[PDB]
């Protein structure tokens, strides 16, 4: 919601496990496995830039993650990663996720990545053997054949 | 009688299956995908028709 901790309830409570609707209380050390596991799939997904960008921010080396750190990331990108995050920490409570949580999650990293494929399906520029062709007045600066990619 | 009078109902019908060609041709909608609105949500400035 604000900070990785809120990320961590959520995905508990969408979990049945440590939720006010059961009357289930926390335990601190669930909330440092859960930040650490949502840490590891952030950066599993990031993969240093070259997979999907959430705008989440990694704690640097020397701090390790805590739960009072903001998230960063962006308020259509919440749901989604709280959604994984209890999927992937439902195995720890030998719980299973339900058919509509993990329906969601899918459907969250579906809308997650929608931009970044917008965004990354660039064409590449003309061959390195192609010809401007006569109707560009550009061709009299002696570029008859493209620049290559 | 004439030479024109004997080809009327021909040319006639000529003309009416020309006309019905030529609305066939103009009013009949192009070949276009069918696409559900949910399967191309979010990816509507790629069927535009651009190249890009």
């Amino acid at each position: 919601i604000k900070t990785k901790g809120d990320l961590v309830r959520a995905a508990l409570r969408k979990l049945g496990v440590a939720s006010d609707a059961t009357l289930t209380d926390v335990e601190p050390q669930s909330m440092q496995d859960a930040v650490d596991d949502l840490e590891a799939m952030m950066a599993e997904w990031y993969q240093d830039g070259k997979g999907i960008i959430t705008g989440y921010v990694f704690s640097d080396d020397e701090n390790p993650p805590a739960e009072g750190d903001d998230h960063g990331l962006r308020s259509s990108a919440v749901s989604a990663v709280f959604h994984n995050l209890a999927c992937r920490i439902a195995p720890d409570y030998a719980l299973e996720a339900t058919a509509k949580i993990i329906a969601t999650a899918k459907y969250g990293k579906e809308l997650l990545y929608k931009q970044t494929a917008i965004s990354r399906a660039k064409r590449a520029p003309y061959p390195s053997r192609m010809p401007t062709g006569s109707g560009n007045s550009f061709a009299n600066l002696n570029e008859w054949h493209y620049f290559p990619g | 009688e004439g030479v024109v009078r004997l080809t009327k109902d021909g040319q006639r019908l000529r003309n009416m299956i020309m006309s019905f060609n030529a609305d066939i041709v103009a009013r009949t909608p192009k070949k276009k995908p069918f696409f559900w609105p949910e399967q191309i949500a979010g990816f509507e400035h790629m069927y535009d028709g651009n190249d890009d």
